[PDB]
């Protein structure tokens, strides 16, 4: 992803403040609540019935922490997102058959989570930078 | 299609948006114009800088349109028929752009009402704005 | 949102589908399973070969469900509520797949009724199947 | 696009019978009728009000012949769709700002047109091969 110096400094500065253990299962859980067909991909996580059962689910917190692990690894490699995400695109495309549009959905949910955890600190330029980063990650997994 | 429960969540959440609606829709437009610049091609006649008066007043219009879309949530297609006639017949807006604006609306509601963005309220407002986007892109 | 005119075109088009419906829905399922193989993951319990009896009978059920949706085109959420409860709650089908099946339905209607595929009838059936897809993927 | 010998023989044999002069403007015209926001991109073609005005429009026929020119050029280069479609992706992305999903839409419309012009001759394996071709062209233009 081509970014400015100021967009990389904003993404880095706001991403350093991110509670990984919380924002992960927050974004994955809101993915399962807002976009419920994605629950088909996580049927081995247990009860996913209510939103309070999804947001209170320890496999959703653990796996969401894995997903933010992959996002932080994509932030350390913004010029090499296809080289970072080839094994994960292999997994999500062949073994899991996840549609590419779903990746975009998760990324947008992540941005909402960031706004929900940063408020006025999540300015429209910070959203612009995280949007083109997030689109870089989703387009790196759709390959 | 909305349930009874998500109509309750949308009327409650937007009812607590309330009088901040103009600055929230204006902020949502600045987030769309800044994060998704291709949407700027629909507004060649605006001044699209930050803190513009025309993006402010237009965000007041978008927010009032969502307000009486919440007010007529059971019968959206005849309540938004003039705006469907604007966005579908005259402007021909690609529905992708509607998704974009819907996302920016959600981001604004994430950045200003954290006590209101329950995940259920998020799902409710998301499929509400997908219903409004389905009405405005439709041609009837 | 459907107009009056596209409701006329859909009711006329499926009225001339008629008794070929299970044939056309079975062919549409074979076109979906063959051109879009990921949809086969929703049917691990079928025999998915060509000329299968279970894809035939299931295509009869899909086509009778669409005939029922044409018959109740103005209250599709109240008529397709059992099938919304099946596809949205139990099965949890990705809506992308619905687009895929809708496309294959159109291809079947292109390959068997060329005197009926006017471009207006094409746009009408496309918005009809998008409305049915919007109904079946949502929860009540 | 990976295809079999039988899929390339079916696409080649079915495509040799294609009237370019009709299938082009009919695919572009049904794109403008079924998906009306695409008419915004063709406002310099004249009257696009009714479906009989879109199908009775000579710039839609001429430009549709250009589009099937690009599809036949993509059929001569099935292993090199990104090298064939870099100038056209540059045009449709930078100068025209056409959303990538629209390309998929046109390709699906083209397949309907082929079924509409070949009937029982457009078998489900022929559709499967043209779906991989069409998805390869749309993914080659979305780059
Ligand atoms: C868009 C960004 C995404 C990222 C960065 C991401 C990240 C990851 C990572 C790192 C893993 C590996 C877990 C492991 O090997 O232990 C994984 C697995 C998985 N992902 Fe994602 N993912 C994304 C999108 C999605 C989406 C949108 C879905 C489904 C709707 C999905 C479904 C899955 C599933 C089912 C697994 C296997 C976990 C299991 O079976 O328990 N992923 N993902
Ligand atoms: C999602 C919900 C949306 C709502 C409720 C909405 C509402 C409105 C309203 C109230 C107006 C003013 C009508 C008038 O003054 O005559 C308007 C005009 C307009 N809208 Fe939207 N809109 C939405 C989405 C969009 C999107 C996504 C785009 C483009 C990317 C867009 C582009 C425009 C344009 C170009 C105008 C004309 C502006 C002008 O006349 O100066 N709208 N819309
Ligand atoms: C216009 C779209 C559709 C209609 C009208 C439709 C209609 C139906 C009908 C009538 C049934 C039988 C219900 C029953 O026997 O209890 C059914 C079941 C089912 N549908 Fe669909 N369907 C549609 C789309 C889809 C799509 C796109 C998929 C997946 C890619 C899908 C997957 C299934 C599955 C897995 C079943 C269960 C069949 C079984 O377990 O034997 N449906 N649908
Ligand atoms: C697989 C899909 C497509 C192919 C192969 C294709 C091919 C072409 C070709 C060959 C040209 C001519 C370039 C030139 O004359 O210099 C062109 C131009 C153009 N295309 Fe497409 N195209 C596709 C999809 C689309 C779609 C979906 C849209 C809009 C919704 C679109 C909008 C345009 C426009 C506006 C032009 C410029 C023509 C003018 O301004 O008069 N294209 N495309």
């Amino acid at each position: 992803v081509h970014l400015t110096p100021e967009e990389k400094s904003a993404v880095t500065a706001l991403w350093g403040k991110v509670n990984v253990d919380e924002v992960g299962g927050e974004a994955l859980g809101r993915l399962l609540v807002v976009y419920p067909w994605t629950q088909r991909f996580f049927e081995s996580f247990g009860d996913l019935s209510t939103p309070d059962a999804v947001m209170g689910n320890p496999k959703v917190k653990a796996h969401g922490k894995k997903v933010l692990g992959a996002f932080s690894d994509g932030l350390a490699h913004l010029d090499n997102l296809k080289g970072t995400f080839a094994t994960l695109s292999e997994l999500h495309c062949d073994k899991l058959h996840v549609d590419p549009e779903n990746f975009r959905l998760l990324g947008n949910v992540l941005v909402c989570v960031l706004a929900h955890h940063f408020g006025k600190e999540f300015t429209p330029p910070v959203q612009a930078a995280y949007q083109k980063v997030v689109a870089g990650v989703a387009n790196a997994l759709a390959h | 299609v909305l349930s009874p429960a998500d109509k309750t969540n949308v009327k409650a959440a937007w009812g607590k948006v309330g009088a901040h609606a103009g600055e929230y829709g204006a902020e949502a437009l600045e987030r769309m114009f800044l994060s998704f610049p291709t949407t700027k091609t629909y507004f060649p006649h605006f001044d699209l800088s930050h803190g513009s008066a025309q993006v402010k007043g237009h965000g007041k219009k978008v927010a009032d349109a969502l307000t009486n879309a919440v007010a007529h949530v059971d019968d959206m297609p005849n309540a938004l028929s003039a705006l469907s006639d604007l966005h579908a017949h005259k402007l021909r807006v690609d529905p992708v752009n509607f998704k974009l604006l819907s996302h920016c609306l959600l981001v604004t509601l994430a950045a200003h009402l954290p006590a209101e963005f329950t995940p259920a309220v998020h799902a409710s407002l998301d499929k509400f704005l997908a219903s409004v986007s389905t009405v405005l892109t439709s041609k009837y």
